[PDB]
C-alpha cells in the first residue's frame, strides 16, 4: 500500500489563436448508461408483535402512551403509497401502449438488443434480462408458504427471522411484467414516432428521416446523415454491443441499486437485533422477566424495554422517513430525465 | 370537480391531523399513574411524585421530538415543491421552455398562473394536433442529377406529384430552388427519388 | 413450560444436533428457537403460530357496506380462515365461503370475484391486482381485476410512409404544485 | 446453540500467535508455574504420563490448594490443606 | 362485528372513504392447551438446613450443592418468622414455579 496525491486528470493546453478554428471532419456515435433509484422497499412493523412479542400482560402498558403506534403505521402507509406514485409516475407517464411493428430493415439499425424477444418469458430484452440478474433481490415481497420458514433454517433465511417479529415487506403495485411492457410501450413509440407520441398522437416516421432531424436539431445538415447512414448504422451497432459486453462484464454498474436493499436490509437486520438489547433490565425476554419477578416489580423492566424499543422504531422509521425522501428526489429527477431525453430532445 | 386540489387539500388534513394528535398526546400515561400533574402533586409526595414527573416530561420531550422531526420532513418536502413550482413558473410563464412534458403536455405555447391558498395552479396552453394524415416522403430529389434535400420541411407526396411541407402543419408546396439545397450526388442517398425542380 | 420459559409456539422436532451441556438454543434476536425435552432426549423447535397482516378493502360508505378481506402473505390453500368460535378473537368476523376467494402473490383476498376483463386500477392491493364497486355484475359488488395498462395501439411504420397532421387543437392543463405550509409555534413549559 | 451466525464474546482466552512455553519434563526440581488468570494445557502424549494437577496460592499447609488427580477408573478432586514437596509426583 | 366497523374504529370516524386507508389488524394465532414438562426426582432435603441443631461458625460457612430434587418453598413458610426475607434476583412467591 502506497500514498500519493491524487490525479486530477490529464494536463492539456489549448493552442488559442485570432485567427484559428477546430472544425471536426468525422463524429463517433457513443451510447452511455444512466442509472438511477426510482423505488424502495415498501415495509410494514408490526408493534405488539415487535414490543411484546404476544405476551399477555404486556400490550396493556403501551397503550397507555398513545397514538405512536398509529402514527407510525400512518407513515409506513405513507412512504408505500408514495413510492407507489413514484412507480406510476415514472414507468406510466404514457397511455397508450404501442405495439412494435414486425423486424424489417430499419436503416441499417439493429434493435434486437433491446426490443422485448418473445423467447424468453416475461417479454423483455436480453439487457433487461441481464439488469434483472445482477441485482438480488432480498425479499420481493412475494407470498412465502409457511412450510419454507419451518425447518432448514441453517441457510441465511433472514426473512423468515424478521417475519417472525411483525416485520415484512410488503410487493410493489406494479410488477416486472407491467414495467417491461411500459419499457417496450416507450421505445416502440421513440421508434416508430419519434418524440410526436408524447405531445399527442403518434405519427408514424422513418427511422432514417427521424435520425436526420435527430441531426438537424443539434446543427448537423441532412445530407451528412444520409450520405454516412451505413456507418452511422455500424457504430450504433458496435456501440450497443460495448454497452452490452460492459454491462455482462462489470458487476458494478449497478451499484446504487444494489446499495438500496442492501441498506434496507440492514436497517431490517439492525431493528431485528435491537430486541436482544437489554435497556437497563435484566433480560431481553419479557417471559422471564414475568416468570422471575412480580408483576408490579416487573412493570419498571417492561416500561424499561418499551420504551427502548419505541426509541428504536422511532430511530428506524426517521431513517425510512429520509430514505424515502431520497428515493422521491431521485424518482422525480428519472421522470424528468425521461420525459426530456426520451419522449423528446432536451438542449440541456 | 372538488378532487382538483386534493393536494393543497391534504397537506393541510395532515397539518391539521399531526396537531390534533400532539394535543391529544398529553392525555398519555407515560407509565404514570394519571396525565394529570396537579393530580399527582396533591397525592403523592415530592420525593415520589419526582418519578412521575419525570416519565411524563420525557414522554411529552420525545413526542415533540417526533412532532418535530415529522414538521422538519414535511417542510423539506414543501420547500421541494415550491422550488420546483417557481422553477415551472419561470420557465413557462416568464418564457417558452423547450423542455418536454415540464411546461404540461404537449409543445407548450404558454402559461397563465394562478394564485391559490399555500400553492400555485398553472394554465399550461399547449399545441395538440389531431386528424393527420398519411403521406409518401422521400428523402432527397434527383433532377439535375444531383440531390435535393429539404431546408426546413419534408417532401411529401398525394399519390402522383411530390410537394413540400412542414412538421406540425400540412402546407404542401411546390419544390423550387429557395426551398432545397444541393449536396452530393445522388448515388449516396438509398430512398432517393426523381422529381422536377421548378427554376 | 419445560424449564420456566413460558411462551407461544409449535413443535416441529426437528434434526439439530444439540450437545450434553446444551439445551436451550437463541436466535439472532436472542429468542430461544429450539429446546430439549427434559424427559426425552429429543430435540424440539419452538416457532411461532400464524402470524400475518389482515387489510379491509373498504368502498365509499356513501355507496354501500359490503367490504371485502385481504390476509397479507397468506394462502387460501393453507389457512383460509380455520377458526371455530374458540381462536383468536382480533377480528371477530369470519368469511368461509362465497366464491370470493381468490390467491394473489401478495396474499389471500376474501371478499371479491376475480373477472378476466381489465380495467383501471381503483382501490390498490398489490401484485398487480386492483378492486374496484363494479355494477354490472344486475347486481353490484366488489370485484378483483388486474389493471389495465393502456389501450391497445399499433403504428403503421414504413419506410416510406409519413403522419402529417393537418389540424390542431388548443388544449389547456391544470397543475397545482403546494408552496407553502402553515407556520406553527410549539411553547414548551405550556405544553 | 448457534448455527450459521456470527457471536461475539468477550472473556478469558487463548491470544492467537502468543508465545507459549514448551516444557520437556526431563528434568526434575521444577518450580510452579504461575496462574495469570487462566492456564492453557496441552499435550500429544499417549502413555498416560500426566494424569493429574495442582492449585493454590502458596502450595502448602498454610493455605487451601486444589488437588486434581485421574486414575484409570475414576477421578479424585479433594481441597484440603495440603503440603506439597518441592517436587510432588505420583508413586 | 364486521370488518366495516373494525376499520370505522381504527380510523376513528363514522364515514370511510374508497379504498383500506388504513391497515386493519395483525393475526396472530392463540393457543389451546398447555404443555409442562418439569423433572422426575425425590423429596428434597431441606430439614438438613433448617431443621439443625447448631450451624458453623461465620468464616467457615458450609456450602451444601443441592441438585436432582424438587425444590419445594412452600415448606419454609410454615417455619418462625423470618426476620428477613428479600430476594435479589425473583420473588419469592415465583420460586415454586422456576427452575434451577
Amino acid at each position: 500500500i502506497i500514498a500519493y496525491t491524487m490525479s486530477l486528470g490529464a494536463e492539456n493546453s489549448v493552442a488559442y489563436s485570432n485567427n484559428s478554428i477546430a472544425i471536426p471532419t468525422n463524429f463517433t456515435i457513443s451510447v452511455t448508461t444512466e442509472i438511477l433509484p426510482v423505488s424502495m422497499t415498501k415495509t410494514s412493523v408490526d408493534c405488539t408483535m415487535y414490543i411484546c412479542g404476544d405476551s399477555t400482560e404486556c400490550s396493556n402498558l403501551l397503550l397507555q402512551y398513545g397514538s405512536f403506534c398509529t402514527q407510525l403505521k400512518r407513515a409506513l402507509t405513507g412512504i408505500a403509497v408514495e413510492q407507489d406514485k413514484n412507480t406510476q409516475e415514472v414507468f406510466a407517464q404514457v397511455k397508450q401502449i404501442y405495439k412494435t411493428p414486425p423486424i424489417k430493415y430499419f436503416g441499417g439499425f439493429n434493435f434486437s438488443q433491446i426490443l422485448p424477444d418473445p423467447s424468453k418469458p416475461s417479454k423483455r430484452s436480453p439487457i433487461e434480462d441481464l439488469l434483472f440478474n445482477k441485482v438480488t433481490l432480498a425479499d420481493a415481497g412475494f407470498i412465502k408458504q409457511y412450510g419454507d420458514c419451518l425447518g432448514d433454517i441453517a441457510a441465511r433465511d433472514l426473512i423468515c427471522a424478521q417475519k417472525f417479529n411483525g416485520l415484512t415487506v410488503l410487493p410493489p403495485l406494479l410488477t416486472d411484467e407491467m414495467i417491461a411492457q411500459y419499457t417496450s410501450a416507450l421505445l416502440a413509440g421513440t421508434i416508430t414516432s419519434g418524440w410526436t407520441f408524447g405531445a399527442g398522437p403518434a405519427l408514424q416516421i422513418p427511422f432514417p428521416m427521424q435520425m436526420a432531424y435527430r441531426f438537424n436539431g443539434i446543427g448537423v445538415t441532412q445530407n451528412v446523415l444520409y450520405e454516412n447512414q451505413k456507418l452511422i448504422a455500424n457504430q450504433f451497432n458496435s456501440a450497443i454491443g460495448k454497452i452490452q459486453d460492459s454491462l455482462s462484464s462489470t458487476p458494478s454498474a449497478l451499484g446504487k441499486l444494489q446499495d438500496v436493499v442492501n441498506h434496507n436490509a440492514q436497517a431490517l437486520n439492525t431493528l431485528v437485533k435491537q430486541l436482544s438489547s437489554k435497556f437497563g433490565a435484566i433480560s431481553s425476554v419479557l417471559n422471564d422477566i414475568l416468570s422471575r419477578l412480580d408483576p408490579p416489580e416487573a412493570e419498571v423492566q417492561i416500561d424499561r424495554l418499551i420504551t427502548g424499543r419505541l426509541q428504536s422504531l422511532q430511530t428506524y422509521v426517521t431513517q425510512q422517513l429520509i430514505r424515502a425522501a431520497e428515493i422521491r428526489a431521485s424518482a422525480n429527477l428519472a421522470a424528468t430525465k425521461m420525459s426530456e431525453c426520451v419522449l423528446g430532445q432536451s438542449k440541456r | 370537480t372538488p378532487s382538483a386540489l386534493g393536494k393543497l387539500q391534504d397537506v393541510v388534513n395532515h397539518n391539521a391531523q399531526a396537531l390534533n394528535t400532539l394535543v391529544k398526546q398529553l392525555s398519555s400515561k407515560f407509565g404514570a399513574i394519571s396525565s394529570v400533574l396537579n393530580d399527582i402533586l396533591s397525592r403523592l409526595d415530592p420525593p415520589e411524585a419526582e418519578v412521575q414527573i419525570d416519565r411524563l416530561i420525557t414522554g411529552r420531550l420525545q413526542s415533540l421530538q417526533t412532532y418535530v422531526t415529522q414538521q422538519l420532513i414535511r417542510a423539506a418536502e414543501i420547500r421541494a415543491s415550491a422550488n420546483l413550482a417557481a422553477t415551472k413558473m419561470s420557465e413557462c410563464v416568464l418564457g417558452q421552455s423547450k423542455r418536454v412534458d415540464f411546461c404540461g403536455k404537449g409543445y407548450h405555447l404558454m402559461s397563465f398562473p394562478q394564485s391559490a391558498p399555500h400553492g400555485v395552479v398553472f394554465l399550461h396552453v399547449t399545441y395538440v394536433p389531431a386528424q393527420e394524415k398519411n403521406f409518401t416522403t422521400a428523402p432527397a430529389i434527383c433532377h439535375d442529377g444531383k440531390a435535393h434535400f429539404p431546408r426546413e420541411g419534408v417532401f411529401v407526396s398525394n399519390g402522383t406529384h411530390w410537394f413540400v411541407t412542414q412538421r406540425n402543419f400540412y402546407e404542401p408546396q411546390i419544390i423550387t430552388t429557395d426551398n432545397t439545397f444541393v449536396s452530393g450526388n445522388c448515388d449516396v442517398v438509398i430512398g432517393i427519388v426523381n422529381n422536377t425542380v421548378y427554376d | 413450560n419445560f424449564n420456566g420459559l413460558t411462551g407461544t409456539g409449535v413443535l416441529t422436532e426437528s434434526n439439530k444436533k444439540f450437545l450434553p451441556f446444551q439445551q436451550f438454543g437463541r436466535d439472532i434476536a436472542d429468542t430461544t428457537d429450539a429446546v430439549r425435552d427434559p424427559q426425552t432426549l429429543e430435540i424440539l423447535d419452538i416457532t411461532p403460530c400464524s402470524f400475518g397482516g389482515v387489510s379491509v378493502i373498504t368502498p365509499g360508505t356513501n355507496t354501500s357496506n359490503q367490504v371485502a378481506v385481504l390476509y397479507q402473505g397468506v394462502n387460501c390453500t393453507e389457512v383460509p380462515v380455520a377458526i371455530h368460535a374458540d381462536q383468536l378473537t382480533p377480528t371477530w368476523r369470519v368469511y368461509s365461503t362465497g366464491s370470493n376467494v381468490f390467491q394473489t402473490r401478495a396474499g389471500c383476498l376474501i371478499g371479491a370475484e376475480y373477472v378476466n376483463n381489465s380495467y383501471e386500477c381503483d382501490i390498490p392491493i398489490g401484485a398487480g391486482i386492483c378492486a374496484s364497486y363494479q355494477t354490472q355484475t344486475a347486481s353490484q359488488s366488489i370485484i378483483a381485476y388486474t389493471m389495465s395498462l393502456g389501450a391497445e395501439n399499433s403504428v403503421a411504420y414504413s419506410n416510406n410512409s409519413i403522419a402529417i397532421p393537418t389540424n390542431f387543437t388548443i388544449s389547456v392543463t391544470t397543475e397545482i404544485l403546494p408552496v407553502s405550509m402553515t407556520k406553527t409555534s410549539v411553547d414548551c413549559t405550556m405544553y | 446453540f448457534r448455527s450459521s451466525v456470527l457471536h461475539s464474546t468477550h472473556d478469558l482466552f487463548l491470544p492467537f500467535f502468543s508465545n507459549v512455553t514448551w516444557f520437556h519434563a526431563k528434568r526434575f526440581d521444577n518450580p510452579a508455574l504461575p496462574f495469570n488468570d487462566g492456564v492453557y494445557f496441552a499435550s500429544t502424549e499417549k502413555s498416560n504420563i500426566i494424569r493429574g494437577w495442582i492449585f493454590g496460592t502458596t502450595l502448602d499447609s498454610k493455605t487451601q490448594s486444589l488437588l486434581i488427580v485421574n486414575n484409570a477408573t475414576n477421578v479424585v478432586i479433594k481441597v484440603c490443606e495440603f503440603q506439597f514437596c518441592n517436587d510432588p509426583f505420583l508413586d | 362485528l364486521d370488518p366495516l366497523s373494525e376499520t370505522k374504529c381504527t380510523l376513528k370516524s363514522f364515514t370511510v372513504e374508497k379504498g383500506i386507508y388504513q391497515t386493519s389488524n395483525f393475526r396472530v394465532q392463540p393457543t389451546e392447551s398447555i404443555v409442562r414438562f418439569p423433572n422426575i426426582t425425590n423429596l428434597c432435603p431441606f430439614h438438613e438446613v433448617f431443621n439443625a441443631t447448631t450451624f458453623a461458625s461465620v468464616y467457615a460457612w458450609n456450602r451444601k450443592r443441592i441438585s436432582n430434587c424438587v425444590a419445594d418453598y412452600s415448606v419454609i413458610y410454615n417455619f418462625a418468622p423470618f426476620f428477613a426475607f428479600k430476594c435479589y434476583g425473583v420473588s419469592p412467591t415465583k420460586l415454586n414455579d422456576l427452575c434451577f
